[PDB]
C-alpha cells in the first residue's frame, strides 16, 4: 500500500482519503487537500510549493490519480 | 562515477549517479527529474551545512554512499 | 495530528539523522525536546543545543513552535531562544517534519541572514568584523553548550 | 506491476515507458504519448478525448505520476 | 431496490456500480465519471448490443442485478 | 503493434463479449475475421454477420480497416460492406480495441444515422416508412445472414 505524504495515512479507493492530483504531478489525499491553507482560490503543493488553482468545485475539482487507484485496487486482491 | 544518497521531503531515500566534479545545481537537476521539485525550492544539507550551488561535490568532500538531506528553501528573518 | 506525530517519532527512534534528535519529554505528545549538534568547521562546532517544540492542535497544517533553550550567538536567534525563520511562519509546509525543521535550523546556524536580523547588534558584528563574530560565537558555544 | 492502457506494456521507472500524466488525470507511457496525433500543440487523451496542450518541452513537459512511481518502486523491492 | 451491476470500461477492466432500478442512464454515466474520469458526453453504454439512451432508466431496459454494461466512446454514423 | 494485437487476441479468447468474436484467419496477425450477432428485438435478430479487419502497421495509433462481408441493409453501410463511422476515421482512439469497435458497430446497427447517410435510399425508407425498412432488413437478414 501507499500512504499520503502529509498525514501519512493510507490512501483509500474513495472518500476522504482518495488520492487526488495537483498540477505539479504530486498526489495528496482529499482530506489533507481540504485542510490546506487557501491562497485566494489556489493551494500550494506541500512538496514543492507550486500553485494549483481551484475552481468552483474546490478540492473536488482536482482529478483523482486513476492509475494509482487501479494499482492499489489490484494490490487489494 | 559513484553513487550517493538523498533523503527527500517525504523521507524516502533515493540513489543518485554522480561524479566529484558535478556541481550542486546538477545534483538538484537530478532531484528535479526524479522527484519533481524545482531546484530553486531545493535546499541540500550535508553535515548540517547548506550546499551552495556554485560549489561541487568535491568542494564539500562528499564521498561515495554519503547521504544528503533535502529540505525546502528557507530564509532567516 | 497525533497519528503523524507518532509516525515521526517511530522514524526518529528507528533511523534519525546524525545531526539531531527529538522526542516528547514526559507523557505529553505535543511537547517535545530536541537536540542539535553544532556543525563542524563552524563557531558552533562541538556544541550541543537543546530546543523545545510545541505542536499545535491541527499540526501538520499549522507550523510547530520551536525555540532554543540553550543560549546561542546568532543574528536570527535572540537571547530568549526565539527563531525568526520563514518556514516556521508563512513558508511552512505540512510535508515538513520535525527532523527536517531541525536540519533546516542547523543550516541556518551556518548560513545566517544579517540583512533582516532578529538581533541587530550581532548582525552588525557579522557584517563588519567576521573574525570577532566567530570568536564570540565560539565563546558562547563553549560556555553555554558544553 | 501496472501496464499502459494503450500499448499494454509494463510501465518503467524512467525512459520511454515512464508514466506521465494528462490534465484529465489519466496516465500514459511516454512513448505512447509521443505517438499520439498532435493537432496544434495539443493531444487528446485516449480514454476520454479531453485535450492536453503541450508546452515547449512537448511530451517531456507532461508531469510524471510520482505517486505511482513510488508505489511501483516499492513493489520492485 | 439497491443492486450492483458491472461495467466493462475502455481499458477492459471491469468495475462494479451501486445502482437502483430508478437510476437514469445519465446518473449511471455520472458514476462512471466519478470512478473512471470520463465525461458522460463521451460515454456510450451498450447492453445486449443496443445503445442505452440517457432519458430512460435501468428499469426501462429491465437491467437486473449483476448485469454487465459495455462502455465505448461516443460515435457517429456518417 | 504486434504486442497489443496479441493482447486483444488473448482477451478475446479468454473472455469475449457475448455479442461478437474475432480472430486472425490463417497465419496473418494483421488480417482478422469478425463475427457479429444481430441484436435481439431488431430486424437483424437471429442474424450472423461476418466482417474483415485489417490492422495498419502502426496500430493502435491508426484505426483498423473494418468492412462487412455479409450483405446487410443499413443506412450507414453500403453494398460493398463499407462502414462510414467516425471512430474508424477521425474519432479513432488508440484505447479502442477490436471488441469495443464491434460492440460499437452493433449499437450502430440498432441506432442508425439517417440524416447523414451512406446509402441515401435506405435512409429515405427509414425516415418515411419504418415498417417497410424493418421488413426489408429482416428479409436481408434471413437471406444473407442465416
Ligand atoms: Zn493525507
Ligand atoms: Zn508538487
Ligand atoms: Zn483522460
Ligand atoms: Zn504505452
Amino acid at each position: 500500500v501507499l500512504e499520503c505524504g502529509v498525514c501519512e495515512d493510507v490512501f483509500s479507493l474513495q472518500g476522504d482519503k482518495v488520492p487526488r492530483l495537483l498540477l505539479c504531478g504530486h498526489t495528496v489525499c482529499h482530506d489533507c487537500l481540504t485542510r490546506l491553507p487557501l491562497h485566494g482560490r489556489a493551494i500550494r503543493c506541500p512538496f514543492d510549493r507550486q500553485v494549483t488553482d481551484l475552481g468552483d468545485s474546490g478540492v473536488w475539482g482536482l482529478k483523482k490519480n486513476f492509475a494509482l487507484l487501479e494499482l492499489l485496487e489490484r494490490l487489494q486482491n | 562515477h559513484m553513487q550517493i544518497f538523498v533523503k527527500t521531503l517525504t523521507g524516502k531515500t533515493i540513489t543518485l549517479e554522480v561524479e566529484p566534479s558535478d556541481t550542486i545545481e546538477n545534483v538538484k537537476a537530478k532531484i528535479q527529474d526524479k522527484e519533481g521539485i524545482p531546484p530553486d525550492q531545493q535546499r541540500l544539507i550535508f553535515a548540517g551545512k547548506q550546499l551552495e550551488d556554485g560549489r561541487t561535490l568535491s568542494d564539500y568532500n562528499i564521498q561515495k554512499e554519503s547521504t544528503l538531506h533535502l529540505v525546502l528553501r528557507l530564509r532567516g528573518g | 495530528a497525533l497519528k503523524r506525530i507518532h509516525k515521526e517519532l517511530n522514524d526518529l527512534a528507528r533511523d534519525p539523522p546524525a545531526q539531531c534528535r527529538a522526542g516528547p519529554v514526559g507523557d505529553d505528545m505535543f511537547h517535545w525536546q530536541a537536540t542539535i549538534m553544532g556543525p563542524n568547521d563552524s563557531p558552533y562546532q562541538g556544541g550541543v543545543f537543546f530546543l523545545t517544540i510545541h505542536f499545535p492542535t491541527d499540526y501538520p497544517f499549522k507550523p510547530p513552535k520551536v525555540a532554543f533553550t540553550t543560549r546561542i550567538y546568532h543574528p536570527n536567534i535572540n537571547s530568549n531562544g526565539s527563531i525568526k525563520l520563514d518556514i516556521l511562519r508563512s513558508q511552512w509546509s505540512p510535508a515538513l517534519t520535525i527532523s527536517k525543521v531541525l536540519l533546516s535550523i542547523c543550516s541556518l546556524l551556518c548560513d545566517p541572514n544579517p540583512d533582516d536580523p532578529l538581533v541587530p547588534e550581532i548582525a552588525r558584528i557579522y557584517k563588519t568584523d567576521r573574525e570577532k563574530y566567530n570568536r564570540i560565537a565560539r565563546e558562547w558555544t563553549q560556555k553555554y553548550a558544553m
